[PDB]
């Protein structure tokens, strides 16, 4: 902490990958008149 | 029971009568209440002295100047001696031995 | 063209692949925490910490150099435990140039620290001079 | 008729020196031989632990091949 | 992000798609021996290394396959994963040899005979090296044993059920022993000390179990199974 | 609803932390309420419309979802 | 550790102990196989756990209490007699048999380096144990014999040096402090017998 | 190097001692000669030779005074 | 060897001897030229052969006899007076002139640390030779 270190923890890929994607996806903002990549990409039903 | 004389510090390790309750190197003041009367309390950085625990946060030991003090055995509060406690605690077991 | 849109890096075109993942060379780090029971530290990168898995101290850590260690014919083990210090700078060499495979090579001090812990007043000169 | 029984037996381990600390043997350790006449493998079924100050340990083993070659 | 479909049930889980030859414009399909491996293994995360810890790897191969392609490996890292005998033994190594590594030579004697604990065999060796010999007074002082009894190594009695029933009647002769725990500990230890050693078969936990049932039922349990057990 | 002494680690750096443990079990983890529970809750709700009654205070204090007893 | 040559020409250096079956890190020159060099020697986790007396599992080095145990230049020679230093005033050195040298200043630690009655036993020192609570047996149990022999060749006066003095200690406990002039055939000894 | 004195961490005076003992020797008899060169924090010096089994001792003692 | 700071703030460490014309292994940071660090100092075969008193050509370290000679922490200071330790009970230390300190327990080795008549000469000790 204080430093930019971030740790992701999970007992499976779908748990880790959820945390990885969810960490950065919302803040990736763009000028879409209607949302961002999270509405257009489901990235669900992982196992 | 007999044990084995002089019962220098060795006995507690190689003479098997004891099982450790708390290890050396950690020192928590909240987990003192969980102790029970008769627990052996160590003292000193090189196991210089030991003691017997009694309730109400006290212990029984001899304390005095090093060169053969004339002070008799006595009971002291644990608050002042808590600094030199070293966290090591052991307990007796007689049913299963031999 | 259409097919060129792949992983690439550099001003000159270079195919980025599993070679780029492998580190080339040695890197420095600082000692943040030490496992005193096993005497295996965990070093921090500028924004990452190496070693330091779920294993408390024994089953995963970074090894430290020893002066000498061995076993006698009788069987008894002998060796050394060199002093370990927190916040010192240590050189690291990864096994087979793989990240997630660290080892400490040696411990190097800062220029100020080195200047403080020496009593030599000479600025310079060949070692062969008697004076 | 009923099927064949897997061979099993005891295997003896000799160490250079008595162990200074307790060691754990991973489950499914494979025991084999080097003679060409018996290249049949073996494997353990349960955990075992080598307590310190013990110069030898014996663990049971079961022949994976179902036949008289064990 | 899903597990690979090469598993049997996961392969069947994929949706099927049909296409007849009637939609085929051109085809270029055939076998190839570009990929060929014999040994397959999944190493754990690359920090763990064979010379400083637990089991490193565990590969798999077919005996027929390796004939054509020998030892072709395929590796992938996965981020996720007896007074006389005792004295003779000391006399066999000699005081010069025993004096070098008394702690570990002690483990040799305790390994061979599980009657002696580490402390017991540690003390006898120290007395042997310093004095240069060990007598029957030294041995018995270390631990109470019948040194003057050579029967046991050749022949030791069977201890059929009625003998145990008789030995319990010797060790517990008055009812106060059940009521006074202090002597009860002394009594039961004396029972176990002879009962484990003197006869054909000895076990602590089993004999303890019998003693705990015996004590609870005041020495007359409701079934003879207590003496069978 | 994990058993006792299940949460061992904090899954982070834990530089100043040695170990973590829980002395009591988790019992608040529950599945969705069945029809019968909803009917019981609703009959207390119907009987709790008049205030200044013990049966009313029962619903009054049971309205929070987390409360069970 | 270090190696060089003096202006006079004589070579000086060190020969660190080498051990068979130890794990050593290697760095090839110019990343060429068939060009090895050893960088350092790293021990196993078990070996490291055995050769340390620190009971603390962990903690920042800056803590005063942790400094008492962490700060310990603990070293063991090829001979099983060891050498010990600490950030506190305790310092312990061992020799053949149970003989040892020790020093300390805290009254709490006064037993570690006392001489009351028979003196402190070797088993009382907590540094004399391996990490897995086994005593550190000395390899050689026979008592040593020490001596501090002093002599020279010349001095600024220009006359030849011929004063010899010793502080010999025998295996039987004798002590002999002597001053000698060999050329003049004169000696004065202060001797202590084992009796 | 930066002309500051190297303060010792601990200012309390130490107490030294050179304890000597063994187990046996080539004669075969048990070793029981104990000798010490104890130095106290108050400046005392005590050179002593001891035979513990025979209960005999000879000490050369120096007091702080 | 080691370097750090105490809780009080005072800095502590070591200054190992440095020698001119010695061979040193170097490891560049991130495999970049113009980023050197010294890893260790390795001596020449001749120098190593000169500063050891082991006469054995070879042999497994586990042999009792080989342990007598192999197991020798032999070190020489910048001053030509040296320090010696061994797996046996022999241990020898030297100071200015022919003065030395020695200890041993074996009767065979008794001359090495004796004080009979004038005492053992410095030339009698076999560790005192290159």
């Amino acid at each position: 902490d204080g430093d930019n270190e971030v740790k992701f923890t999970g007992s499976s890929a779908h748990e880790v990958m959820t945390g990885i994607i969810r960490r950065f996806i919302p803040y990736m903002k763009y000028n879409y008149t209607e949302n961002t990549i999270d509405n257009y990409l489901d990235y669900d039903d992982l196992s | 029971e007999e044990l084995a004389y002089p019962m220098n510090i060795n006995y507690f390790f190689t003479e098997g009568r004891f099982f450790t309750i708390f290890g050396k190197g950690h020192k928590y003041k909240v987990d003192v209440s969980k102790f029970i009367v008769g627990d052996i309390l160590f003292f000193g950085r090189s196991d210089t002295n030991i003691g017997i625990y009694v309730g109400d946060g006290e212990f029984i030991s001899m304390m005095g100047k090093f060169p053969k003090d004339e002070t008799p055995i006595g009971k002291y509060k644990l608050d002042d001696y808590w600094n030199e406690f070293n966290g090591r605690v052991m307990r007796f077991d007689e049913e299963v031995y031999i | 063209m259409v097919v060129r849109f792949q992983s690439s890096m550099g001003r000159s075109l270079k195919r980025v692949d599993s070679d780029d993942l492998n580190v080339k060379g040695l890197v420095l780090a600082t000692v943040s925490k030490i496992n005193y029971k096993y005497q295996s530290v965990e070093v921090k990168v500028n924004n990452l910490t190496l070693g330091s898995r779920i294993g408390d101290d024994g089953s995963l850590a970074v090894p430290y150099p020893k002066s000498f260690i061995g076993r006698t014919p009788e069987g008894s083990v002998f060796g050394t435990k060199p002093l370990i210090t927190e916040g010192s700078v240590v050189l690291i060499g990864f096994l087979n140039d793989d990240i997630n495979s660290p080892i400490i090579l040696s411990v190097y001090g800062d220029n100020e620290q080195n200047k403080m812990i020496n009593t030599n007043p000479l600025d310079g000169g060949k070692f062969d001079t008697e004076s | 008729k009923r099927q064949s029984k897997r061979a099993y037996g005891d295997v003896t381990i000799q160490f250079y020196q008595p162990l200074d600390m307790r060691m754990y043997i991973p489950a499914g350790t494979t025991f084999t031989s080097t003679r060409q006449e018996y290249p049949q493998q073996f494997e353990t079924l349960v955990d075992y632990y080598a307590e310190p100050d013990s110069t030898e340990i014996v663990v049971e083993v079961y022949c994976k091949e179902t036949g008289v070659a064990g | 992000l899903r597990k690979t479909p090469f598993n049997p049930t996961e392969w069947r889980a994929l949706d099927m798609i049909k296409v007849p030859t009637e939609d085929f414009i051109e085809e270029d399909v055939g076998k190839s021996d570009v990929e060929t491996y014999s040994i397959f293994t999944a190493t754990p995360a690359g920090m763990l290394k064979e010379l400083n810890g637990d089991v490193f790897s565990k590969p798999q191969f077919h005996p027929e396959l390796t004939d054509r392609y020998g030892y072709t490996k395929f590796e992938v890292e996965n981020i996720y994963l007896t007074y006389s005998k005792i004295m003779k033994d000391l006399s066999n190594y000699g005081r010069d040899n025993i004096s070098k590594g008394i702690d570990k030579y002690t483990s040799k004697l305790s390994s061979k005979y599980k009657n002696l604990k580490k402390a017991q065999a540690k003390k006898i060796i120290e007395k042997f090296v310093k004095e240069g010999k060990v007598t029957e007074k030294e041995y018995e002082k270390i631990t109470g044993n019948k040194v003057d009894d050579e029967l046991t190594s050749d022949n030791r009695p069977k201890l059929t059920k009625d003998k145990l029933k008789s030995i319990l009647k010797e060790k517990f002769k008055t009812q106060d022993d059940f009521n006074n725990s202090k002597k009860k500990k002394k009594a039961k230890t004396d029972a176990l000390k002879e009962l484990t050693t003197k006869y054909r078969f000895g076990n602590k936990t089993h004999a303890t179990t019998l003693l705990d049932e015996y004590i609870k039922y005041k020495g007359e349990p409701p079934n003879d199974e207590a003496f069978d057990k | 609803n994990v058993p006792e002494g299940t949460i061992n680690t904090i899954a982070s750096g834990s530089s100043l932390i040695r170990s973590v443990n829980n002395e009591y079990s988790f019992n608040t983890g529950t599945k969705e309420e069945s029809q019968e529970d909803f009917k019981r809750r609703f009959h207390s709700f119907v009987e709790s419309r008049g205030r200044a009654t013990n049966k009313s205070v029962r619903y009054g204090a049971l309205q929070i979802p987390d409360v069970e007893g | 550790s270090f190696i060089g040559r003096t202006p006079e020409g004589s070579v000086f250096g060190t020969k660190p102990l080498i051990t068979e079956g130890s794990v050593v890190l290697i760095g090839f020159l110019n990343d060429d196989i068939n060009s090895p060099i050893i960088l350092s020697v790293y021990g196993d986790n078990e070996q490291n756990k055995m050769i340390n007396t620190n009971p603390l599992d962990g903690g920042k080095f800056d803590t005063e209490s942790v400094y008492k145990y962490s700060s310990s230049l603990y070293e063991i020679l090829p001979s099983l007699n060891y050498k010990y230093d600490d950030g506190e005033g305790t310092s312990i050195r061992t020799y053949n048999g149970k003989s040892f040298f020790s020093m300390t200043s805290g009254e709490e630690e006064k037993p570690q380096a006392t001489d009351f009655y028979t003196g402190t036993e070797y088993q009382d020192l907590f540094t004399s144990y391996y990490g897995n609570k086994t005593l550190i047996e000395p390899r050689i149990q026979k008592a040593p014999n020490m001596l501090f022999k002093h002599q020279g060749v010349f001095y600024d006066d220009g006359t030849p040096d011929n004063h010899i003095t010793t502080l010999f200690i025998s295996e039987r406990g004798d002590i002999r402090a002597s001053v000698l002039n060999t050329e003049t055939q004169k000696r004065t000894t202060q001797e202590m017998s084992s009796d």
